[PDB]
């Protein structure tokens, strides 16, 4: 889905 | 007598003028000692503008001459990321500087051309920076190394 | 990184690693200046928990650290420059929930020794078009989800905004003029988690001189068919960057 490209990443 | 006792005639140091100018010069006579534009007045290793002297009643001078020592601007103010170069290191009156960011990584804001000169007031001047002293900035998107395959 | 190579050592010596104390490392990041990291702005706090973004949700400047110079993930060289934190800053308009203006500033605590390995990216003098390659570096995660041991790049299209705003309608998700699209539309190459705050970067032929366009920031998954990654603008905001940071090209 649309998630932030982070560690972790923010999912949704 | 009129005039009184006539001190010896004085003789203007080089780089330097008397006021007032007299042919010849008796008891009470004051004169201002000076020096021309880029020099300073040197009287016992001080620095003065001017230097005052009187002739007294038995018909010597107050003190002697001084000298006109060259404005020195001694060393110019460090520059954060950047060299200093030279072209006369006199670093006193009319020499000039140069300043120079640490290349590549470093590079001079283009306000000035780097050229610092020494004016008559002892300070170092650029034409457009004056007394300020220019910014070296980090160059960026120049890598050192290419890319291969 | 999706589907990438490895960067060779000194071609990126403007990335940085936004890392924990511990090392682990969860966000990218790009020199810019003599003291700043551009990066994302949901990089530098936390979860929500009250909804609402505030101040002491901030990631604290004494609880992670950013390193220059670096190459591998990792190991380490002699080339890195491990430097605290001094100040973060983001966007006034960011938003964490549609991730507009997903953009940040960091100062750093310690300034850098700009030698061949660590100097700053330049800021982007114009708006970019369709179709212009840009490099994207990060050191997240892979394709089967893996995670590189050296510095992953890929070269990618700038997608046009028209048809990347069209191309999340599907999903709802808006695409403001604050983002930048990126990507080939057959998927693969793209970046992923932990290349948040990445730079994408490309070349000015006339200057000679590589220069930001954009910062990584979010997408479906990664390298989906039908689907770009999408980047912070830097030249949008670049006057905010330019207002809190002062450094110029």
């Amino acid at each position: 889905g649309i998630c932030s490209r982070s560690l972790p990443p923010i999912c949704i | 007598s009129m005039t009184g006792n006539e001190c010896p005639e004085l003789q203007p140091p080089v780089h330097g003028k008397i006021e007032p100018s007299q042919a010849k010069y008796f008891f009470k006579d004051q004169v201002l000692v000076s020096c021309d534009t880029g020099y300073k007045v040197l009287k016992d290793n001080v620095e003065m503008d001017t230097f005052q002297i009187e002739c007294l009643k038995d018909g010597t001078w107050s003190n002697k001459i001084p000298t006109c020592k060259i404005v020195d601007c001694r060393a110019p103010g460090e520059l954060e990321h950047g060299l200093i170069t030279f072209s006369t290191n006199l670093t006193t009156y009319k020499s000039e500087i140069k300043y120079s960011c640490q290349e590549p990584y470093y590079k001079m804001l283009n306000n000035n051309t780097g050229i610092y000169t020494c004016s008559a007031q002892g300070v170092w001047m650029n034409k457009v920076l004056g007394r300020s002293l220019p910014t070296c900035l980090p160059v960026c998107g120049l890598p050192k190394f290419s890319r291969k395959l | 990184i999706f589907n990438g190579r490895p960067a060779q050592k000194g071609t990126t010596p403007w990335i940085a690693m936004l890392s924990h104390l511990n090392g682990q490392p969860f966000c990218g990041g790009s020199l810019l200046g003599s003291s700043w990291i551009v990066t994302a702005a949901h990089c530098l706090h936390q979860s929500l928990d009250d909804p609402t973004l505030r101040d002491s949700d901030l990631l604290s400047p004494s609880d992670f650290k950013i390193i220059l110079g670096k190459h591998w993930r990792l190991r380490s060289d002699e080339n890195e420059q491990h430097l605290g934190v001094k100040h973060t800053t983001l966007h006034p308009q960011y938003d964490p929930n549609t991730f507009e203006n997903d953009v940040a500033l960091v100062e750093l605590l310690e300034s850098p020794v700009l030698n061949a390995f660590v100097m700053p990216i330049c800021l982007p003098e114009g708006p970019q078009q369709e179709g212009a390659m840009v490099i994207v570096s990060g050191w997240g995660k892979q394709f089967l989800q893996r995670f590189p041991e050296t510095l992953m790049e890929i070269e990618i299209p700038i997608v046009d905004h028209s048809t990347c705003q069209k191309a999340y309608a599907p999903l709802k998700k808006k695409v403001t003029r604050d983002m930048i699209c990126a990507g080939e539309k057959e998927g693969g190459k793209d970046a992923c988690a932990g290349d948040s705050g990445g730079p994408m970067v490309t070349l000015n032929r006339e200057r000679g001189q590589w220069y930001l366009v954009g910062t990584v920031s979010w997408g479906d998954d990664c390298g989906k068919k039908d689907r770009y990654g999408v980047y912070s603008y830097i030249h949008h905001n670049k006057d905010w960057i330019q207002r809190v940071t002062g450094v110029r090209n």
